[PDB]
């Protein structure tokens, strides 16, 4: 087994945020830390985005720190796998490195990874760093500049269940303040940490008792000084002999689960609440401390971390649902919001399920998944390229280019060219075009004017106006009437293209030298010439601005690119890369998007160049093939006209991503989706929040609240808290509004749903698992199957199958329907009587949680026995346990890849592949999968299904979607493609430099805590893309063994097309 | 209780 992974969608929720001064002294940086990437901005009046890095490793703590004498602050990074770090920002130049000061791993194999995970801490003083991994432990990294491999030593901490601990400010040694938990309640203990004498000596105040929810401490700066302990009914302030204690009444019905100092001497607080709402905390001094405030502000979406900027503007990282920048006023709203949003950032959220449909019915597949939790859930429609809205398409052919011409604003006109003609649109020539003054520029296929010769190259912009005729050039100026010829040069060879975009430069390409080259303007003379080997003539070339940036770009007649860095004073080029983008020569051309300059490159392979993290992105553009383009405002404004071979077309573009993604809000937690062709919608699984009444209410209006038709259920069967209640929805694929929303018994959850056929019935259904769930029990003991049918309009309950447990899933096998209830798996047949009647089951599992099919096989994945195998004998009419992995795995999600190879992800973010053995002594050796390939994640995986994002070498390909909201590609390699890729990994090891110095190695490695053993049969797709993306000097270390380095971006180029 | 446990952890609140 040789499989491949690699990621369609980075992580997209927060996990940490933290704010100070990273890349400079001057600047005020937002560091926001998705699951392995790192995103640094700079704060500006918005957010600058600077540096986005990938570290190897689950980042489980970040704070900034500055040491004494030091220039700016430095960052400390730590992984879940235990590596630590402290990084450095340092930009010598155009270049920007994230440098690793200090590394080392500081796990301990003696530990109880405990509950509140990892908590990392700093001391005021920056003296020390401070570390609750495990129970009953305490790490310390001294902060002396001479431990630089970061070494630990480890206190022991007679309390065993910690809850938070903070460093606390003014005080003489440095002290630790924490919450913890024995019987009797929790408390509040001090300790101060000794560095000499390496363990704990006692604190400032003694052991006060505090609330039995009392869950965060914050530490108050010096100007107070003491510790603020955060429960469900009260806030109390600790300091010594100092207590004070309110118990807003505001703050009762939701837990506050994040906090930001908003002002540095501490007097204001920020806090969030699991149901959206944000906080002021007000410490109202008198340096005393007399009375504390608690004001709501407003709501924002549901905060994992908060983060005060400058000047009332917060950033609020988000899990559950869409990060956010919001304004905090002075004054409030017509609604009493102080809040007020300003920008919001896209997370496709935990993802819960998803499906694949080719909704737009040609051939490209678009994921629908069931994205977020409480009021962020929604629907994310997710399709890959940039497509483009026809308005007018003339079925007119030929056409070798076109442009747009504009006294005032509007474009008016659009200019054609034809084989030595020239028709001209509002319902041969090189360029038209606006120019300075007045009057417009033609230039057509012999003269604007020489000495009887034909120009064959032309270009132009505002103000200047160069032309080629065979190998010689000319320079003309724009004058108000008609053009001054300034200069003339005769070229080494004859001329291919020709570009001076704004102008003291002009790139040229050559006929037979294959050359690009950089003269000065007026003087012609050459700045920089750039052999660009090989013998195909370049096409089009053009210089432009990326990002602040200025590159060339070469487009050649094999349908490769070239691009370098541009100095616009030296004409220098730098930094040569080479894309391939189709076959067919590509057409360049600028257009505009937001406040951005895009090129439009035409091939077969229409794509878009831009520029996101300061490198170039190259995107397709859904359409077949494009051969000329320009844009339009006159089909009529901010548009695009294009021409293929056979037709024009004109029309809007979207937004210059990779990923489009329509989002569909639904304000209540989606938990299942799938699609039913026949009726075109969508059924979703969906639970709403609502609250003991006095008399159950619903705290806002949810998708299930204001559907477009209603129905309860209305079975007799089993005849301030809070409360789910589920329903089915019914969704219309086109314009997503809720059509019909069918609601659940009282404590009934549905946790599966399917849409089939069954038996010889003609009928299409929705089948709805359910369970009823009570807080008292521990497993459901009664549920129930549910069959509905969407006739028209509305859901109509065709029939109903009482079960003894939770259906926890559910698929359709042959006929037939499959079920998980409960620790037993059963089969279901369809009578002519419209009802479920039992066939066979399997009761050797302990929580069969995860069911897929194939033919006659059945894969189980078990709560915590891993995965086992199963067959229908469908003669005997019976299950029949064909063989199981004895591994210990929790499972989380489950898939077949073919009818010998089963994956699986466990809830430790690792990946595995299970085999039939195929040995002799059937009996035993064959009742075992083997383990064939190990891969850990750092993704916890919630769905796998079959299908693609990119249809208009590898084989097969699933997509899985994840708590984090990266969506993830696998597929399977010939033994061929594996052992090169596993080669070129381990060499692309030793030149690629690790943030944090961690090893690639041990960063991919299988790892519980039972066993620790490599990643095998798996390629890290991440890992073998970031080739393209190095050095030529440091590609050509990666290619000494008869392979060239220009073959290998070939190789990993075709593997880049796959997601 | 096992359902609610389980769809906790699916969002891994």
């Amino acid at each position: 087994s040789y499989n491949y992974v690699v990621t369609a969608q980075k992580p997209t929720a927060v996990n940490g945020c933290v704010t100070g001064h990273f890349t400079s002294a001057e600047d005020l940086n937002l560091l926001i830390a998705k699951n392995t990437r790192l995103e640094i901005y700079v704060v500006t009046a918005g957010l600058r985005p600077v540096k986005e890095v990938g570290m190897y490793g689950k980042i489980a703590v970040m704070e900034l720190f500055r040491p004494k004498g030091e220039s700016k602050d430095l960052l400390f990074i730590l992984t879940a796998k235990y590596n630590a770090c402290i990084l450095e920002y340092k930009q010598s130049g155009e270049s920007i490195d994230i440098i690793t000061r200090a590394h080392g791993n500081v796990q301990d194999r003696i530990g109880r990874p405990s509950e509140t995970g990892i908590i990392g801490i700093i001391d005021p003083e920056c003296r020390m760093i401070g570390l609750r991994l495990y129970d009953g432990l305490f790490k310390v990294i001294p902060l002396d500049r001479d431990n630089k491999e970061l070494k630990a030593f480890n206190i022991r901490l007679e309390e065993l269940h910690v809850i938070d601990v903070k460093f606390l400010y003014g005080c003489q040694a440095p002290t630790i303040c924490f919450v913890y938990q024995d019987p009797q309640g929790r408390h509040v203990k001090t300790y101060e940490v000794s560095l000499r004498e390496k363990e704990f000596n006692k604190g400032p105040w003694k052991q006060e008792n505090v609330e039995a929810e009392a869950s965060m401490v914050i530490a108050v700066p010096e100007p107070f000084g003491g510790a603020i302990i955060i429960g469900q009914e009260s806030i109390t302030y600790h300091n010594g002999d100092k207590y004070l204690a309110i118990a807003p009444p505001i703050i009762k019905q939701s837990t506050i689960v994040c906090h930001n100092r908003v002002d540095p001497n501490g007097s204001r607080y920020l806090l969030g609440d699991m149901e959206g709402r944000l906080f002021m905390l007000l410490l109202e001094k008198e340096v005393t401390l007399k009375d504390l405030r608690v004001e709501l502000l407003g709501e924002t979406s549901i905060a994992e971390c908060l983060t005060y900027l400058d000047n009332g503007v917060v950033f609020v990282g988000s899990r559950l649902g869409d990060s956010q920048l919001v304004k905090l006023n002075v004054d409030s709203n017509e609604q009493g919001s102080y809040v007020v949003a300003m920008e919001t950032f896209t997370n496709l959220g935990p993802i819960v399920d998803m499906c694949v449909v080719d909704l737009e019915r040609q051939g490209q597949g678009q994921l629908v998944t069931c994205s977020g939790a409480f009021k962020e859930g929604s629907l994310r429609i997710i399709r890959n390229g940039i497509g483009i809205h026809e308005h007018a398409s003339i079925d007119l052919p030929g056409i070798k280019g076109l442009w747009p011409l504009r006294n005032r604003e509007t474009d008016d006109t659009l200019v054609l060219s034809f084989v030595g003609q020239t028709r001209v649109l509002m319902l041969q020539t090189f360029f038209c075009g606006n120019v300075a003054h007045q009057q417009l520029i033609q230039i057509t296929s012999a003269s604007v004017e020489p000495q009887a010769k034909n120009i064959s190259v032309a270009s132009c912009n505002s103000s200047q106006v160069v032309v080629a005729v065979g190998r010689a050039l000319y320079y003309l100026q724009i004058h108000p009437q008609e053009l001054r010829q300034i200069s003339h040069t005769e070229m080494e060879h004859e001329v291919a293209c020709l570009d001076i975009t704004p102008s003291p430069l002009c790139a040229i390409g050559l006929w037979t030298d294959i050359s690009a080259r950089i003269l000065k303007l007026p003087s012609f003379e050459l700045l920089h010439k750039e052999m660009l080997g090989g013998e195909i003539i370049p096409r089009s070339i053009l210089m432009t601005t990326f990002e602040s940036s200025h590159y060339l770009l070469c487009a050649l007649g094999d349908g490769a690119l070239f691009y370098f860095g541009l100095n616009i004073e030296t004409g220098l080029l730098s930094d040569r890369k080479k894309v391939t983008l189709g076959t067919q020569p590509t057409v360049l051309r600028t257009f505009r998007s937001l406040s951005t300059t895009n090129v439009f490159a035409c091939s077969d392979r229409p794509t878009v160049i831009y520029s996101s993290n300061h490198k170039l992105v190259f995107s397709n553009v859904n359409l077949k093939e494009v051969n000329y383009m320009c844009p339009l405002n006159s089909g009529y404004p901010d548009s695009l006209a294009l021409a293929n071979n056979s037709t024009l077309t004109i029309g809007t573009i979207d937004e210059i991503q990779k990923l489009h993604i329509r989002t569909v809000p639904l304000y209540e937690s989606p938990r299942k989706i799938c699609y039913q062709e026949v009726s075109q919608c969508f059924g979703v699984l969906s639970s709403r929040i609502e609250v003991q009444d006095t008399s159950t209410t619903a705290l806002r209006p949810s998708a299930s609240t204001q559907a477009l038709s209603s129905s309860v259920s209305s079975s007799k069967l089993f005849s301030g808290e809070e409360v789910e209640v589920h329903n089915l929805l019914i969704i219309d694929q086109h314009t997503f509004e809720v059509l019909h929303a069918h609601q659940f018994l009282q404590n009934e959850y549905a946790l599966s749903l399917v849409s089939c056929k069954l038996g010889k019935d003609p009928n299409t259904y929705f089948i709805v698992g359910t369970a009823m769930v009570y807080p008292e029990e521990a497993e459901p003991k009664q549920g129930r199957i549910v069959v509905f049918q969407y006739s028209d309009g509305k859901l109509q309950t065709v029939a109903e199958k009482e079960v003894k447990g939770a259906v926890y899933s559910m698929v359709e096998f042959n006929g037939k329907l499959l079920a998980s209830i409960n620790s037993t798996v059963r089969l279901y047949e369809w009578t002519t009587e419209k009802e479920l009647r039992t066939e066979c089951n399997h009761y050797n599992n302990i929580m069969a949680l995860y069911l897929k099919t194939k033919g006659d096989f059945i894969l189980v994945g078990d709560l915590m026995r891993s995965v086992l195998l199963l067959a229908y004998k469908p003669m005997e009419g019976n299950f029949e346990e064909i063989a199981r992995d004895f591994n210990p795995n929790w499972m989380s999600a489950v898939e077949i890849l073919d009818d010998d190879n089963f994956l699986g992800a466990e809830n430790a973010f690792n990946l595995f592949v299970c085999q039939k053995d195929s040995a002799a002594t059937t009996d035993e050796e064959r009742q075992h999968l083997q383990e064939v390939g190990l891969f850990h994640l750092g993704e916890f995986v919630n769905v796998f299904c079959h299908g693609s994002l990119v249809m208009q070498p590898t084989q097969g390909s699933v997509l899985f979607g994840t708590v984090n909201g990266m969506i993830g590609l696998v597929t399977s390699l010939s033994e061929s493609w594996y052992n090169l890729l596993l080669d070129m990994q381990n060499r692309l090891n030793k030149v690629i430099k690790s943030v944090g110095k961690i090893e690639h190695s041990f960063w991919r490695s299988f790892h519980t805590e039972r066993k620790t053993e490599p990643a095998t049969g798996f390629i890290d797709g991440d890992l073998i893309e970031s080739f393209l993306d190095i050095s030529r000097p440091k590609m050509q270390e990666v290619v000494a063994n008869e392979a060239t380095a220009d073959d290998l971006i070939k190789v990993v180029e075709e593997l880049t097309r796959i997601h | 209780n096992a359902v609610q446990l389980l769809c906790a952890r699916t969002r891994d609140g």
